[PDB]
């Protein structure tokens, strides 16, 4: 990739688990006899990933738009490979199995993923608003998880109430159906624009949808498919 | 209850019942008394 890079082509690089990049390190330096560190891992994680990595940039010859997968051994994401990957990217995207059990398929966590370019002079004021508003909610739902475990929803305030019916509106909305799971899935595919997600969310917590009840915001796509769901609904 | 039901069974007279017993016509004003737990943890029926 560094040859067309360097010629001024724009290359799309995926890499896929970059982490097996690193257990396979760390078992060629268990044979190399290295003194072993941390959880079996090699002395080397940080240089090789370093040597690796670095090599993945976008420089003034030409740009290298880069996606990257990371498997985390068990579920641990204090693992040494995750631990480094981790400050290596701008964008970072969190997969949890919490959520994937709650059949939510694209299973990121809002809480738990970062963008360096989520800036409002980047990506836009209403972007970064409505991010941050989305970021608030479910930060106040994260807040309140063990209270409605325990002693229930009804505890909380009206406002908390709200707050935590529309974190849990933007939990079902996030979930999305895609054009390749269609073969265990009967969900047609959905493109949503960056434009469309950001006015649906901007709508769902300005307080249009609140009527609507949380199982239509489940595999949707913009606002305006789960408003026509509803009213199919009736 | 069993003596206000044998007393309306007579003075049923209406300017007789203007008293409380009457029933306004234009109900412009109502009042509603509700009783409400004074502490909560009660669960949803402060709320219901």
């Amino acid at each position: 990739a560094e040859y067309f890079r360097d010629e001024g082509r724009d290359i799309l690089l995926f890499i896929d688990n970059i982490f097996r990049f690193v257990q396979a390190g760390s078992e060629v330096s268990s044979l190399l006899g290295r003194m072993p560190s941390q959880v079996g891992y090699q002395p080397t994680l940080g240089t090789e990933m370093g040597e690796l990595q670095e090599r993945i940039t976008s420089t003034k010859r030409g740009s290298i738009t880069s996606m990257q997968a990371v498997y985390v051994p068990a579920d641990d994401y204090t693992d040494p490979a995750p631990a480094t990957v981790f400050s290596h990217l701008d964008a970072t995207i969190s997969l949890e199995r919490s959520i994937a059990e709650r059949a939510i398929f694209p299973a990121v966590d809002p809480l738990a993923s970062t963008s360096r370019i989520l800036d409002p002079n980047i990506v836009g004021e209403e972007h970064y608003r409505v991010a941050q508003e989305v970021k608030r909610v479910l930060q106040r739902y994260k807040d309140l998880k063990d209270i409605i475990a325990i002693l229930g929803m009804e505890e909380l305030s009206d406002e908390d109430k709200l707050t935590v019916q529309r974190a849990r509106k933007i939990e079902l909305f996030f979930s999305q159906p895609f054009t390749v799971a269609q073969q265990f899935t009967g969900r047609p595919g959905k493109y949503v624009p960056v434009k469309k997600t950001v006015e649906s969310f901007a709508r769902l917590l300005n307080g249009e949808g609140d009527h609507i009840p949380e199982s239509f915001f489940y595999m949707q796509g913009d606002f305006d498919d789960v408003l026509a769901a509803y009213e199919a609904s009736q | 209850r069993e003596v206000m039901a044998n007393l309306t069974a007579r003075v049923v007279g209406a300017a007789r019942r203007g008293t409380l017993l009457e029933k306004r016509e234009t109900v412009k004003s109502v009042a509603l008394l509700v009783v409400t737990p004074d502490r909560g943890l009660c669960g949803s029926l402060v709320a219901n």
